DNA sequence: CTGCATCCGAGAGCTGAGGGAACCCAACCAT
DNA sequence: ATGGTTGGGTATAATGGGAGTCGTCTCGGATGCAG
């Protein structure tokens, strides 16, 4: 069995369909309603598609195996798997060809493209609905002959065809001006009320009466309709000869004597546009032929024709009438449309297009360029356009649209049954109806519903009205349907599938596990390790065999305890992985080890919580069992919860204390403040001792003896080491928050025994006293921030196994210390500070200036409202300042505080609602109310605040309602843009790079500020030096990983001046062909150290992205922006940019504004809206791509203006920007893959010696090796320019169709990849893991996976051979 | 430029109705053609629905696509024949004609009858065209000589047309058209019984209503056979995302713990 | 002759869980 | 040799259908306007 390597997508030939059926299908049955057996040349026929039952025939002559490929001979069915049922397919002929839509209807139409048809004439002639001419046959209408691809209507061709033909009832009882056989000009009267208007002869029709005369006097003949005239006008009779036939024989009119025959009171006048000739012998041509000039009619060949048209011989005058007609060749339909297809000449086409596409015109080049695409991928792949209409319809095997028998005895079928039922039903009607002779009206509806029924068999729902089963308003679901969407095949079946050896439980916190163990309940481990079960109840004496052991395990109440040993000695050392959903990075799923428990919940560590994004008010999780030795290995190695401590995406630590952990370690790392003493002075300890048994001054106050700051606590407490300290504290004599003198490391520190505690619990559990010592703050209290960096710093310094120690025991400790903290929340830990009545005061003062200020008119109603909303906004800041300052004034150990300022939970912002007040509140309009609400929490609210609230309560809730789902389409198409990019080698030997500042320009172009810590940090941390470095003497030396040490280096030197901005590589440079090199990447941020070669960047860099989106960015601003950033909109809000450099010149107008932009060449206008705000002065300098207006920069105008780089730089700073207005931390590297992908496209201005065309968009990779080749020839090379695309454009543009047609518009991208014969050469992730293989990157990689493994002794033996 | 239906109208609306001379006339030319078709049949010794084959293609010309080779050689095989004894040839293409018009001018006696046939399982136009086909019998089988309007024997054709195409094609599982009109009797009874008791009956009175032969067992049988599939594809719950088929499991191929 | 400018139509909007209407008559292959 | 199934037939006259749906947003062909 050969390795699949690539898959290839093209179109098939009737030839080829014809291959692939087993037999044609020739009746709409499915199945008999007796025997419920399949139909013969049904639907389910097992002579086409196979046996129901395994080496089986249909009549039961055979019924065992070795028979394989034996048909028997009574009922035709193979012997052999039944299994062929679901691969063996079938044919349907069609009486007629049909089109295939996706080749009509996919906009634009690629045969409408190259036939040079427009859709609304396609549509026209597919549908019958106008002719399309071929072989005109020199035919002429309206004096303009016609020509071929023209289009008539039904009413040209008929006249064109047939002739002109007018019949004009003649009235009841009139007789007519003229006679049977005279030519007729048009206008000329016919009768009283009836006037010709076509040219040619009349003809009597139904004459009312015969006038016979006799040898004379008239006689007269009534005719009634049910009664017919056979002698002609103006002919002689004979005695005894009929004249009026009829009916009954008594009835006819037989001639008494000879006379001659007039006839009178025609019923009607036919006028036609005719040749007449009569003759007097045997005639040669008969009704219905069409002659020429000059043919032979009658008489031997004496008369002659001498116009085109189709003869009618008519005996009852003896006469021969050519009406004017051609033979004109015009189809209708299908047919007429492949006869075009196949008369095609691509080469000469081909030719054409290329003198075309020299035009001065761009349009006409744009669109000799559009059918030029179309024609070279028919004349690349090899495809006939022919095969574009349908000939033969392949039908899908039968159990793939399987009619089953449901479990209640009731059947359930496919719509694509009742689909091909009416295809067939509507083939063979046409087939009988072609068989019949029929009219052509009905021929043409029926060849309408042809096509129709194959259009809604192949994609329903898509022209006209869908075809719904009767009784109901559903679709029927089709193959398109089948195909596409989120319940399609692609996006429901192949990126994702339901799972064995799974399950599914509520959470429940484990906080007596460590960091790399789970809960696991007994009866789920029991039943998803099973068979690992079964084989060790078979290796002990539980069971004689597996059989048993099953039967054993399958009642409840029939399982022992020795099974139990059994299953605990199976799990050993395996893990398992837990998952929760929405799964939004990477540690959404990690690997544990379990421990079998009682009960049914899962038990989760408290330190994973914040990376699931799990909490337990009845979250569930789902667990999956890694079966062989690579996926466990994997799990244990790649995927153990212990072994992932930092994040992917900041590269900050990921599992750390929170909630209860930081609280009790805050609880035991403050000191306690005290103000009895306050300052108070003395000459001598002793003094200060007596002073506090006197009961005068506080332990802690801050009093000053001998000209020095100190405390009793520090003076009366001198410790020996820690254990005296903390047996002290046993003892009761002092607290935890007491400031005392401890002597610990050779050294005496003022400090608390609450702090030499946590000292303690780091060095034990770090196993070091000196680094332990160096890592931890002592002389502050512990925090978020603190125990984060702590956190980092023994990751960097020891490993992470000793981290992981490490945050076990501040777990343990920490949660031990918040039990008994006495951490507790009352209504009266709600502080109210006294300030805010004070201040409300205040405002209720100005308010009545306001109105005051209103009623003599010197304030607007716009002024007064923002006057009224800043004077409520700045009241609301001062009583948030005055709640604060109370707290930590007052009660700095409130619960509140204490909560908020730890970082364990809560903000500013909802502790001021809690004690405060609430404030202003937003109408559902978006404006503020005028009174805000002045009651907090505490208070309580009335009716009609809690009312006002709602409106913003209710629009939080929509905003995050609508929020998450945007950030995961955008997470998917993020996904979809970047999954092929991995590491694959460690250096692309690239010279270039990007050039990092650190100063930014100020809002008020005062001058360059230095930027943030956080924003250099997220953009130069863990990147590649690409130059050599000097700094306070410091030499960073090329080829360096920037470490958070040489960053902060880095920051120190820029605050000196020594450096302004840093050379670093960058994906944005790299050169490695799908993917990216060690080098340019840099650090893996969850380790801290250089990427590993084989890592799936690309997914990481999208999940880092999406993941904050969904909900902590809020929603030209928020996810928004983010969104328009992404995809390259032009925004509508758009500044004005410089074009070209030059000097900046406002003119302005009382009625326009204007801004000149003047170089030393040439000199451009820019004119804007008045009311717009400009960033720029009269007599200033500008470049080319700076801004004239405020607002969002269009991206492709600052392409075309300042270049690729720029517009990078931009964008990633954009990006960037929403992301820090919400606190969310994220490095660099990931929006710079996204937008390496963004900007992976060329266009072509000039091909110069290449095949290419002017305009045609291609990767920038293949057009520089395009160059590379011409230039190695010594060829004119390519002229191309940079492009932008969003990311959905940009991905549904890559070479491979299969990942583009799993991710969106699947039927363009089908029918683009069938006409090019694309061939998918597996190189993303997207294709392998449809096709079940092993992906391109982790273990699968090429790098690694080719690595062999062995012993020294068998090395030596091999070595001795 | 949509709606099949109104395009459809819309061309048979362009072609006018008929006379009572019109229609007895191209009714006695379809006769007379085919006494002609018989006639030259006796004449040359051949088989008459062959010649009556060239005819039509003939008439139908080029345009509509025996091959071209054997009508021609038959064509001129027949040109040959010698005059007065030739006529025939003439009436057969002219009646061939008339048949063809008279088919186009009564197309549209089969719209106004099948448009009271809908929701019975088949579409509009599947109608339309089973009455026409059952219109192009009636047009072969008409007998003018009878002074009949011809719409009162073509309205017996469209009708049988029309309720032989239901009966045969109105379901996936095809039942035998006896055991249609079983069905349809038997339900037509209930109809009736219910309205009659004000309450649906049970099956011993359904089986005492249709007669002897019937009990209630078989009228269970007939009513078991008579239910209709279910789609796969039908929507479960609000959401657009769980159908029919997805609680469906496979029961033919082994399991795990069978192979094993 | 070109260009831009509204205009129309086509393709999208997070995961996981649970959710169920005529009747008759006669010849002819199948079982 | 029996039931189940299938093809053929009915003669006053009949002559162009019917349900439906108006509370979404963004982007790429295309007909229309001007110069
Ligand atoms: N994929 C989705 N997950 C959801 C959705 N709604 C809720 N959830 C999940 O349930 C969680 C509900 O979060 P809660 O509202 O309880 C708030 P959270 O624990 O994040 O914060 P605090 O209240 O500050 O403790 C949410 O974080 C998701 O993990 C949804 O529409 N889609
Ligand atoms: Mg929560
Ligand atoms: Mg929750
Ligand atoms: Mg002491
Ligand atoms: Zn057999
Ligand atoms: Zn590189």
């Amino acid at each position: 069995k050969k390795e699949v390597r690539k898959v290839r997508i093209a179109l098939a030939s009737p030839e080829k369909i014809r291959s692939w059926s087993y037999g044609e299908v020739e009746k709409p049955e499915t199945i008999n309603y007796r025997t419920l057996k399949p139909e013969r040349d049904g639907l389910f026929d097992e002579r086409i598609f196979g046996p129901i039952k395994d080496y089986e025939c249909a009549c039961g002559k055979y019924k065992r195996q070795r028979f394989e490929g034996k048909v028997c001979e009574r009922c035709g069915v193979e012997v052999t798997k039944s299994i062929v049922r679901r691969y063996r397919m079938g044919h349907i002929e069609l009486a007629t060809p049909a089109a295939h839509i996706w080749f009509v209807k996919d906009v634009p139409s690629k045969i409408g493209t190259l036939l040079d048809l427009s859709a609304t004439e396609l549509e026209q002639v597919l549908y019958f609905s106008k002719y399309i001419v071929l072989d005109p046959k020199g035919a002429i209408l309206n004096g303009v002959p016609v020509e071929k691809r023209q289009l008539l209507t039904d009413e040209e061709y008929r006249e064109l065809r047939y002739g002109k033909q007018e019949t004009y009832p003649l009235p009841p009882g009139v007789d007519a001006l003229v006679k049977d056989g005279e030519e007729v000009v048009k206008g000329q009267e016919l009768a009283p009320g009836v006037v010709s208007r076509l040219d040619g002869v009349a003809l009597y029709r139904f004459p009312r009466r015969v006038r016979v005369e006799y040898v004379t006097e008239p006689k007269d003949y009534r005719v009634q309709p049910h009664m017919n005239v056979v002698v002609p006008e103006g002919a002689r009779v004979e005695a005894g000869d009929k004249i009026v036939a009829a009916i009954d024989p008594e009835e006819e009119v037989i001639a008494e004597a000879e006379g001659v025959v007039h006839l009178h009171e025609p019923a009607s006048i036919l006028v036609v546009k005719a040749r007449v000739y009569p003759f007097e012998d045997d005639v040669e041509v008969s009704t219905g032929d069409r002659v020429a000039p000059g043919d032979v009619l009658a008489d031997g060949g004496k008369v002659k024709s001498d116009v085109y048209g189709r003869v009618e011989v008519d005996l009852v005058r003896n006469v021969v009438r050519v009406v004017e007609s051609y033979d004109i060749d015009a189809r209708m339909g299908a047919e007429a449309i492949q006869q075009l297809l196949k008369e095609l000449d691509l080469e000469a086409l081909e030719k054409e297009l290329l003198e075309e596409m020299k035009h001065p015109s761009r349009a006409r080049r744009a669109k000799a360029r559009k059918r030029l695409e179309v024609v070279r991928a028919f004349l690349d792949s090899g495809n006939r356009p022919e095969w574009m209409i349908l000939e033969a319809v392949p039908v899908l095997p039968p159990d793939l649209r399987p009619m089953v028998q449901v479990d209640g005895g009731r059947f359930a079928t496919s719509d694509l049954n009742d689909l091909y039922r009416r295809l067939i039903n509507r083939n063979n009607r046409l087939k009988k109806l072609l068989a019949q002779g029929a009219p052509e009206i009905i021929i043409r509806n029926e060849k309408r519903m042809l096509q129709e029924a194959v259009d809604a068999l192949l994609d329903n729902g898509r022209r006209g009205a869908p075809v719904t089963n009767p009784g109901s308003d559903r679709p029927l679901r089709s193959l398109t349907d089948i195909l596409s969407g989120k319940q399609g095949r692609f996006r429901q079946n192949l990126l994702g599938k339901r799972v064995d050896y799974s399950g599914r439980s509520v959470i429940v916190v484990g906080p007596q596990l460590k960091l790399h163990q789970c809960g696991l309940p007994k009866r789920m481990a029991l039943e998803l390790f099973k068979p690992f079960l079964l084989k060790k109840m078979e290796e002990k004496g539980i069971a004689p065999n597996v059989k048993a052991a099953r039967r054993m395990l399958e009642r409840q109440r029939d399982i022992k305890d020795e099974v139990w040993d059994a299953l605990e000695e199976v799990i050993h050392g395996k893990v398992v992985l837990l998952n929760r959903a929405p799964t939004l990075h990477r540690l959404g799923i990690q690997a544990f080890q379990p421990v079998l428990v009682e009960g049914q919940s899962i038990q989760l560590h408290p330190l994973v919580c914040e990376a699931f994004n799990a909490d337990f008010d009845g979250d569930q999780m789902a667990v999956h069992v890694p079966l062989s030795s690579f996926a466990q290995a994997e799990a244990r190695i790649q995927m153990l919860s212990a072994h992932n401590l930092l994040s992917p995406a900041s590269g900050e630590p990921l599992a750390k204390p929170s909630r209860d952990i930081i609280l009790g370690l805050y609880y035991i790392t403050q000191v306690r403040k005290e103000k009895k003493g306050a300052g108070l002075e003395f000459a001598t300890p002793e003094e200060a001792l007596a002073a506090h048994e006197r009961g005068e001054v506080a332990l802690n106050a801050p009093i000053k003896v001998a000209g020095r700051e100190t405390s009793v606590g520090r003076l009366k407490y001198v410790f020996a080491n820690p254990d005296e300290a903390l047996l002290a504290v046993a003892h009761g004599i002092v607290d935890l928050q007491d400031v005392v003198t401890v002597r610990y490391m050779g050294k005496r520190l003022e400090t608390s025994p609450g702090r030499i505690l946590f000292a303690r619990i780091v060095a034990e559990a770090v196993e070091d006293e000196k680094v332990a010592w160096e890592l931890i703050q002592l002389d502050v209290p512990q925090e978020k921030n603190s125990l984060k960096d702590l956190v980092y710093q023994a990751f960097l310094r020891l490993g992470m196994e000793k981290t992981a120690r490490l945050l076990d025991a501040l777990k343990y400790y920490g949660f031990t210390f918040s039990t008994t903290s006495g951490i507790t929340i009352g209504i009266d830990d709600a502080v109210i500070p006294e300030e805010k009545k004070q201040y409300l005061e205040e405002a209720d003062r100005k308010l009545l200036q306001i109105e005051q200020a209103y009623e003599m008119g010197f304030l607007t109603d716009r002024e007064r409202y923002d006057q009224i909303l800043q004077l409520w906004t700045e009241t609301t800041e001062k009583v948030t300042q005055a709640v604060f300052k109370n707290f930590e004034e007052n009660y700095p150990f409130n619960p509140l505080y204490v909560m908020a300022q730890s970082g364990a939970r809560g903000n500013p912002q909802q502790i001021r609602q809690l004690c405060g007040l609430r404030g202003l509140m937003q109408k559902p309009s978006g404006e503020t109310f005028e009174v805000p609400v002045r009651s907090s929490f505490r208070e309580g609210l009335t009716v009609l605040e809690y009312f006002i609230s709602s409106h913003g309560a209710r629009k939080g809730g929509a905003d995050t309602a609508l929020r998450t789902a945007d950030s995961g389409y955008l997470t998917r198409k993020l996904v979809d843009v970047t999954h092929e990019i991995v590491v694959r080698e460690a250096d692309c030997g690239t010279t270039n790079y990007i050039s990092v500042p650190l100063f930014q320009p100020d809002e008020v172009t005062r001058s360059l500020r230095l930027r943030k810590r956080a924003d250099i940090e997220a953009g130069l941390y863990g990147r590649v030096l690409a130059r050599e470095v000097e700094v306070l003497g410091v030499r960073l030396e090329e080829g360096r990983y920037l470490s958070m040490d040489d960053v902060h280096l880095l920051i120190k030197a820029a605050e000196a001046g020594e450096i302004q901005e840093v050379p670093v590589r960058s994906p944005l440079t790299c050169q490695t062909r799908y993917g990216v090199c060690q080098k340019c990447y840099g650090y893996d941020l969850s380790m801290a150290r250089p990427v590993s070669i084989g890592e799936a960047v690309g997914i990481v860099a999208a999940q880092s992205i999406g993941e904050p989106g969904t909900q902590l960015t809020m929603r030209t601003q928020g996810l928004p922006r983010v969104i328009e950033l992404f995809e390259a909109r032009r925004p509508k809000a758009k500044a004005v940019i410089s074009e070209i450099d030059g000097v900046v010149r406002i003119e302005e107008t009382e009625e326009k504004l204007s801004v000149f932009v003047e170089s030393e060449g040439f000199s451009k206008e820019y004119k804007l809206p008045k009311e717009a705000r400009l960033l720029v002065k009269d007599g200033d300098y500008v470049e080319a791509g700076q801004p004239l207006t405020r607002g969002a920069i269009d991206p492709h105008q600052l392409l075309e203006a300042k270049g690729p780089e720029a517009v990078e730089r931009y964008l990633v700073e954009e990006i960037q920007k929403v992301y820090r207005a919400q606190g969310v931390k994220l490095h660099d590297k990931h929006i710079e893959i996204v937008v390496r992908q963004m900007m992976k496209y060329v266009e072509v201005t000039d091909p110069g010696d290449s095949r290419l065309l002017e305009g045609q968009v291609l990767e920038k990779w293949d057009v520089e090796a395009l160059n590379e080749r011409l230039i190695a020839e010594g060829k004119t090379p390519v002229a191309w320019k940079p492009l932008l695309m969003g990311v959905t454009k940009s991905a549904l543009s890559t070479k491979s169709w299969l990942s583009a047609a799993s991710f969106q518009n699947t039927t363009h991208v089908l029918t683009e990849a069938a006409i090019a014969g694309k061939k998918d050469e597996l190189i993303g992730l997207k294709e392998n893991v449809i096709l079940g293989r092993l992906i391109p990157a982790g273990t699968g990689s090429d790098f690694v996976r080719f690595t062999q493994v062995v012993d020294q002794k068998t090395l030596k033996a091999i070595e001795e051979a | 430029t949509s709606d099949p239906v109104r395009q459809y109208l819309h061309e048979i609306g362009q072609v006018p109705l008929l006379t009572l001379e019109e229609e007895v006339e191209l009714a006695r030319k379809v006769e007379e053609g085919m006494e002609a078709i018989k006639k030259l049949s006796e004449i040359t010794g051949l088989d008459p629905d062959l010649i009556r084959e060239v005819v039509r293609a003939k008439i139908l010309g080029s345009a509509r696509v025996l091959d071209p080779k054997t009508v021609e050689e038959i064509d001129q095989k027949l040109k040959s024949l010698p005059k007065e004894h030739k006529r025939y040839l003439h009436i057969a293409r002219e009646g061939e004609a008339a048949r063809q018009h008279l088919i186009e001018a009564n197309l549209r006696l089969v719209v106004s009858i099948a448009k009271k046939y809908t929701g019975r399982g088949l579409s509009f136009l599947d109608l339309i065209q089973e009455g026409n086909q059952g219109l192009i019998r009636a047009v072969e089988k008409f007998e003018y000589k009878r002074r009949f309007k011809f719409s009162t024997y073509a309205t017996w054709w469209i009708r049988q047309a029309i309720n032989r195409a239901i009966a045969d094609q109105a379901r996936t599982i095809r039942i035998p058209v006896h055991m249609v009109e079983t069905i349809n009797k038997l339900s037509r009874t209930a109809r009736q019984l219910q309205q009659e008791l004000g309450r649906e009956p049970t099956y011993e009175e359904i089986a005492e209503a249709m007669g002897p032969g019937w009990d209630a067992k078989r009228v269970e049988e007939t009513l078991k056979i008579a239910q209709e599939p279910v789609s796969l594809e039908t929507p479960i719950g609000d959401e657009k995302d769980s159908f029919y088929g997805d609680f469906i499991p496979d029961e033919h191929l082994p399991s795990p713990v069978d192979a094993a």
